[PDB]
RNA sequence: AGCCUGUGUACCAGGAGGGGAACAACCCAGAGAUAGGUUAAGGUCCCCAAGUGUGGAUUAAGUGUAAUCCUCUGAAGGUGGUCUCGAGCCCUAGACAGCCGGGAGGUGAGCUUAGAAGCAGCUACCCUCUAAGAAAAGCGUAACAGCUUACCGGCCGAGGUU
RNA sequence: UGUCCCAACGUUGGGCCCGGUGAACUGUACAUUCCAGUGCGGAGUCUGGAGACACCCAGGGGGAAGCGAAGACCCUAUGGA
RNA sequence: CGAGUGGCUUGCUACCUCGAUGUCGGUUCCCUCCAUCCUGCCCGUGCAGAAGCGGGCAAGGGUGAGGUUGUUCGCCUAUUAAAGGAGGUCGUGAGCUGGGUUUAGACCGUCGUGAGACAGGUCGGCUGCUAUCUACUGGGUGUGUAGGUGUCUGACAAGA
RNA sequence: CGCCACACGGGGUAAGAGCUGAACGCAUCUAAGCUCGAAACCCACUUGGAAAAGAGACACCGCCGAGGUCCCGCGUACAAG
RNA sequence: CCAACC
């Protein structure tokens, strides 16, 4: 519901991890971000090993609860948060001047960040975020 | 060696606490196959009766045999679809875009809401169709609410008001289909949508039988023999091993039991009438006499005499239709004897 | 087994005494298992009208005294309900032996028997002098 | 009793035979195989087998070894082949077992074991270059039957 | 590595990001070429398929690219053809074609019936007691005659006994 | 054995501070107060101060991102997964593989045997035509038949093989 | 013959709410925890994560190696009877 | 013969606890592991079939009732698809039981001059507490989001 | 102890059966690609769920009055609430 | 099995 940010990422076959990492440097100095298109992050690696491990945080829980995100919105936004001091004033606020998105809500179109592309001609072993969410469950809804 | 044995009760209608509508809410409806129709419809339960019936089941050794089969009285006189909601694909699922309502209303649907004085219905309709267009649209239910004063067992008045989607053809046939219900004054009846033999899946919040123990609420063993008399009667053995150092959610204890929402698939329609043929003698205990529109439901429907229960096509059905039993007898001894 | 046509309330259990409605030497039978039959832990096996059974012979001839054999409910005290609605009681608990075909190792029935009995044991029935 | 108790060289050098009494004899039957009446010399080919880890091997497993090896060179070369081996350690090393907690614990005598540097021959054969492979397979079954890894060295034998 | 691919004069090969088309008088054929470093394309008369890594996981998918492509140029042109004759002891099977599916009836005296969906624009032609499966993609066609014989295949008897079944005759 | 019992030494005990996730004795370091500066161990994508540093190579297993250790496992055995280095031999007088063609006569060798003809067993294992073709390397048959290996020729064209 | 299968309904007194009366046990501190790890090897408090808006009522007792008693066992004392 | 994994048994050690962490078996109630007994899907066979035998994936669900014995285990019986094993302070006594074990009485056998002794046997023989915190099962009051009524959405969560 | 109701179907896989296929002209289920395939995984189904801090959506009513509380008669509800 | 002395 509109979200002045001061600067646009487009995750876009971009490495999650480096986006992640740059986002949160960006959202402690104070600058609020806006990732676009999370579905089509990209994080490489097999895909069978990722997903066993993305499915292995589903399954963790009990009573205390360990509520882990299944949409590519929520994996992004979450690891983004374990880059930050969450707990802490400064992370909370900096975590909080960040927000994910499903395909592009903005008009202008997100910029990539330097080192954080992947070349999908060079690149045969990586997933989709979108990719995940669908064997994870989640209802496709982008 | 302890032997096994499944664990008491299930764990998949929880948390056990009280519901807070008491009006069912669906959560789930029939698939989109025939034409255009109202997906469900309601009632309220006025108490059973046997009925016999000559054997419709074509794989059954009794085929075109007398049957006693219980029967759940419903009375379902006709409700009324009072608008319609359009609901729009996001990125976030499905959320309500706007409505279309009408003019007529129950003399007493202002004892639950806000009637409209000044409402647009065809700017709402304009948006609706430009969401098709745009093929951002979701499915489309109709905002309905039920005629309590039609039915004197009942002392309510107030109407119940629920939304039931609208399922059937193409979605521009059914938006057309559902605006045409609505303009009229919505009135529609169980006719409309049901068929007697036909199944369905009936939703409502059960008897409430305030705090219960284990024994009752979970069906755990009360204490035997010796292990009886001590002290301890109707409590489990132990919270849990000593590690982890807490008691798990998963063990049998005591708190609020009944008075949950359910839904019991596969009911079937015995008889879809009016009048008085299933009233009892004596009148329905704690509930009255029937003379009007009424269901009659194969066996039990859960809730108590007055409360409000829902029909459903039934969504997963495990048998084909056998369209209008023919019923030989319907019973109308008294109920108190 | 072929559909029994009424619902039984087993009235028997494992180790329960009974009449053995036949002339094949046995007067009373005990209860020792339920052919097809699994519980729960704790729950006592159950047995009922139509229900095949083996048994032990507890009171008869020398011969049959303490003979372990297979035998089938003919009649029971618990009641049980007819397609109709209508619940059908017995005067008592009985079983007639039988053997390995199912056919009964006796020559002759005593007292009446149950219907659905006869439809699953048809040689047991082609030996009733009554069938309620 | 598993070899993983007494493979390692972790205790003194225990063979003084005049302070010790009670050793078992040795299960190792022969140390010369094939034509002993003929010389290494005689042979084109020499080939041993070498312990790559320094370790203690029980008679038990010496015999085993040289058994299954020696075994297989009689099976395809025949029981008097043109050929010779040779197992040139002998087990000297007594060892014990405590078998009362670890009171008193010295143990009592209940083997013999060889010590065996790294990069030393345990066996040798010589053999016409025919039956090279033959003993090359016969030293692939007795390597499997002792602790360590091993090459299979190839002495004089330019024929590749 | 390079390798050029000089195309038939039957056949056109267009090919835009990293799928590749070709057509012949037999039909069409699209196919993704996806791998590391290796660079497909149309060069005028010639398809080229090429990459400046020479290790043996490159090679392997290199070899594997060409032989796609002149199956490819095969299948459009010549066509491919794959024949099955249908072999039954006791009981008379009953193989016929319905819609975009081979069903097969009384396998083994089965009431149910087998079935199978044929793949691609694949034909399937029966004469008695012969089959062809015939088209100009090689991938759908070959799966489809695959499919047919797997889908009499037995786990439960010994087969020597019980040999009941379509199979693969000849293959292209 | 985070065991028992010696010995030399430094440490803890009685030793802060920095690092090691935490962590008596592992690393830096022995420390009055206060202040500026530069380093040590260790670290420089984010959490968290410092590189998303440079030249190059390997790895596709999330191996790994774990000095030491009760604490960090990973073994005997196996691997045409892949990278790199070396030796021998063969090859445009056409290698290796594949495909096509030829694989023939004396004679079905002699013996043994009712019979045995490449192929039960024993012994021998010779020469014609020729660009090749065993007294036959493996299946196959009651024995033949039949199908192939050897061996030769062709098509092909660049490395192949140990 | 309800000991059991297999539990149900009921009765009386409590329990729950209200007026009045009105103790004791226990208390180093802090304390909303959970999963792992670490640690004198059996942690709500150390480390890493996860979870966690405050307060209150009823409950059966999983944990606080719960409270109560300077272990009645075992050993040791140039102890006692 | 050689190499390992586990931490169910047993042994070893004496690191923790003697101003006490109640001890076997059982019972009740909950979670888990897989080295799989059954059930699903497979491979091989000394696979005709039916059925066996062996092997692979797989922990969703199931794995029950009885006779002796305190027994665990085990022996035995009839059922069964099968009637698998193991971890949770040998899960579970501020839950139960008290048969065993485990004081004070007593007896037998053996030992001892004797007092008396014996994981030898035997009969009898005591189980406290009003929950502060935390944990969970259910029920409320407030604040936050920020005038009201009605209807929904679905991030998450539970299921066999 | 009585009575009623509690799927089918999809999607992705394991073991396994195969297709196309090269490294290695051949062969090869595998190296890239693909067709199938378990009571197991995901979806389907049921239950909870605006305190989801991105703390939500829609419609109408109302801001001098919509709605609500006290009060009164009662239970389809309930230990207080 | 075992819950101490043997
Ligand atoms: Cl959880
Ligand atoms: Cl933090
Ligand atoms: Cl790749
Ligand atoms: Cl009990
Ligand atoms: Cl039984
Ligand atoms: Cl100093
Ligand atoms: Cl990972
Ligand atoms: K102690
Ligand atoms: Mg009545
Ligand atoms: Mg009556
Ligand atoms: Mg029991
Ligand atoms: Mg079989
Ligand atoms: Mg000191
Ligand atoms: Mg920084
Ligand atoms: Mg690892
Ligand atoms: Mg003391
Ligand atoms: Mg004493
Ligand atoms: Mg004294
Ligand atoms: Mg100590
Ligand atoms: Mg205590
Ligand atoms: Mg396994
Ligand atoms: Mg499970
Ligand atoms: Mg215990
Ligand atoms: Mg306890
Ligand atoms: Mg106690
Ligand atoms: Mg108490
Ligand atoms: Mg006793
Ligand atoms: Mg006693
Ligand atoms: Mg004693
Ligand atoms: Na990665
Ligand atoms: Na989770
Ligand atoms: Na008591
Ligand atoms: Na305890
Ligand atoms: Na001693
Ligand atoms: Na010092
Ligand atoms: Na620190
Ligand atoms: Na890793
Ligand atoms: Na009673
Ligand atoms: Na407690
Ligand atoms: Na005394
Ligand atoms: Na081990
Ligand atoms: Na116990
Ligand atoms: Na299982
Ligand atoms: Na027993
Ligand atoms: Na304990
Ligand atoms: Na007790
Ligand atoms: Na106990
Ligand atoms: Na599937
Ligand atoms: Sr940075
Ligand atoms: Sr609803
Ligand atoms: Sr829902
Ligand atoms: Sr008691
Ligand atoms: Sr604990
Ligand atoms: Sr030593
Ligand atoms: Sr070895
Ligand atoms: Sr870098
Ligand atoms: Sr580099
Ligand atoms: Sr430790
Ligand atoms: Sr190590
Ligand atoms: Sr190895
Ligand atoms: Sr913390
Ligand atoms: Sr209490
Ligand atoms: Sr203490
Ligand atoms: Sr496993
Ligand atoms: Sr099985
Ligand atoms: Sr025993
Ligand atoms: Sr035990
Ligand atoms: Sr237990
Ligand atoms: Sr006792
Ligand atoms: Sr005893
Ligand atoms: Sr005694
Ligand atoms: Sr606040
Ligand atoms: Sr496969
Ligand atoms: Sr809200």
């Amino acid at each position: 519901a509109e979200f002045d940010a001061d600067v646009i990422v487009d995750a876009r076959d971009c490495i999650m991890g480096r986006v992640a990492s740059q986002v949160a440097e960006q959202a402690l100095d104070g600058e609020t971000v806006a990732v676009v298109n999370a579905e089509r992050a990209v994080i490489t690696g097999r895909e069978e090993q990722i997903v066993e491990k993305y499915e292995k945080r589903v399954d963790i829980g009990n009573d205390n609860g360990y509520f882990y995100p299944k949409r590519p919105d929520g994996i992004f936004k979450r690891t983004i948060r374990g880059m930050l001091p969450h707990k802490k004033q400064r992370g909370r606020e900096a975590f909080e001047s960040v927000r994910v998105y499903l395909g592009n809500p903005y008009d202008e179109d997100g910029e990539v960040l330097d080192g954080t592309s992947l070349d999908r001609l060079s690149n045969i072993k990586f997933v989709t975020l979108g990719e995940i969410s669908e064997t994870l469950g989640a209802n496709k809804t982008w | 060696p302890q032997p096994s044995r499944p664990r008491k009760g299930s764990l998949g209608f929880g948390p056990r606490k009280r519901s807070t509508s008491e009006t069912p809410r669906f959560n789930s409806w029939p698939s989109d196959d025939g034409q255009p129709g109202v997906q469900g419809f309601a009632g309220y339960k006025a108490g059973m009766t046997h009925v016999v019936l000559v054997n419709d089941e074509p794989n059954s050794p009794r085929e075109g045999m007398e049957e006693t089969v219980p029967v759940t009285v419903i009375e379902t006189p006709p409700m009324r679809a009072v608008a319609l909601r359009a609901y729009e694909d996001t990125p976030y699922g499905q959320r309500p875009l706007t409505e279309v309502w009408t003019d007529e209303f129950h003399s007493e649907l202002d004892r639950t809401l806000d009637v409209p004085e000044d409402h647009d219905p065809d700017a709402a309709e304009e948006q609706i169709r430009d969401a098709h267009e745009a093929g951002d649209l979701g499915d489309l239910r109709l905002i309905t609410h039920t005629v309590p004063d039609a039915v004197p067992s009942v002392p309510k008045k107030k109407p119940d008001v629920m939304e039931t989607r609208v399922g059937g053809g193409s979605v521009s046939d059914r938006l057309d289909h559902a605006l045409d219900i609505v303009e009229d004054g919505g009135e529609h009846a169980m006719n409309d949508i049901f068929r007697a033999g036909e199944y369905a899946d009936v939703a409502g919040v059960t008897k409430g039988k305030g705090t219960q123990g284990p024994v009752k609420r979970w069906g755990v063993q009360k204490r035997k023999g010796k292990h009886a008399r001590q002290g301890w009667r109707r409590r489990i053995g132990n919270l849990g091993p000593w590690n982890p150092s807490r008691v798990r959610s998963t063990v049998p204890q005591q708190g609020q039991t009944g008075y949950h929402q359910r839904t019991e698939l596969n009911k079937r329609l015995i008889d879809i009438g009016e009048g008085d043929e299933p009233t009892v003698d004596g009148g329905f205990v704690n509930y009255g006499e029937v003379d009007g529109p009424y269901t009659l439901v194969k066996g039990s429907v859960p809730g108590p005499d007055k409360r409000l229960v829902r029909f459903r096509p039934a969504v997963r059905p495990n048998d084909q239709p056998r369209l209008d039993p023919e019923v030989r007898y319907v019973s109308n001894e008294s109920n108190q004897g | 087994m072929e559909a029994l046509g009424a619902d039984v309330t087993q009235g028997l259990e494992k180790g329960s005494l009974i009449t053995c409605a036949d002339n094949t030497g046995a007067r009373e039978l005990k209860v020792i298992s339920v052919h097809g039959y699994s519980g729960t832990k704790n729950r006592l096996p159950k047995a009922g009208l139509g229900d095949k059974i083996t048994v032990s012979v507890t009171k008869g001839t020398p011969e049959m005294r303490r003979q372990v054999l297979e035998a089938v409910v003919v009649r029971q005290r618990k009641p049980i309900r007819r397609p109709d609605g209508t619940r059908v009681k017995f005067e008592d608990n009985a079983a007639v032996i039988v053997d390995e075909n199912e056919d009964p190792r006796g020559t002759e029935l005593k007292g009446p028997i149950a219907r659905e009995v006869a439809q699953r044991f048809g040689s047991v029935a082609s030996a009733a002098t009554m069938i309620v | 009793k598993p070899a993983s108790m007494y493979r390692d060289i972790d205790k003194p050098a225990y063979t003084r035979r005049e302070y010790i009494t009670g050793i078992p004899g040795s299960k190792i039957a022969q140390h010369k195989m094939g034509r002993k009446q003929k010389d290494a010399d005689d042979y084109p080919v020499q080939i041993s087998l070498i312990v790559e880890e320094t370790v203690q091997l029980r008679h038990g497993s010496l015999e085993a070894s040289r058994l299954s090896a020696n075994r297989h060179l009689i099976k395809e070369l025949g029981e008097e082949g043109d050929y010779k081996m040779t197992l040139r350690k002998f087990p000297h090393q007594v060892l014990r077992e405590n078998k009362d907690g670890m009171r008193a614990a010295f143990g009592k005598i209940v083997g013999t074991a060889a010590r065996v540097q790294a990069g030393e021959q345990l066996f040798t054969a010589y053999c016409n270059v025919e039956d090279a492979e033959h003993v090359k397979e016969a030293f692939r079954r007795a390597y499997n039957k002792i602790t360590p890894s091993c090459r299979i060295d190839s002495s004089p034998a330019g024929n590749a | 590595p390079r390798v050029e691919l000089e195309i038939p004069e039957d056949v056109d090969a267009e090919q835009d990001h990293l799928d590749i088309t070709v057509e012949g008088d037999n039909g069409s054929v699209t196919r993704r070429l996806w791998y590391p470093d290796i660079d497909v394309s149309v060069d005028g008369d010639t398809v080229v398929i090429e990459s400046d890594e020479d290790n043996a996981k490159t090679m392997s998918t290199i070899g594997t690219f060409q032989s796609h492509i002149e199956n490819m140029f095969h299948g459009v042109t010549e066509g491919w053809e794959y024949g099955m004759e249908v072999f039954y002891s006791h009981f008379p099977m009953q193989v016929n074609v319905e819609g975009d599916e081979v069903v097969i009836e009384n396998f083994l005296g089965e009431k149910a019936p087998r079935r199978t969906t044929i793949h691609g624009d694949t034909d399937v032609e029966i004469d008695g007691e012969e089959l062809t499966v015939s088209g100009p993609d090689i991938e759908a066609v070959g799966q489809t005659a695959a499919d047919i014989e797997q889908l009499t295949r037995i786990n439960d008897k010994d087969v020597r006994v019980f040999q009941d079944g379509v199979y693969i005759t000849r293959k292209p």
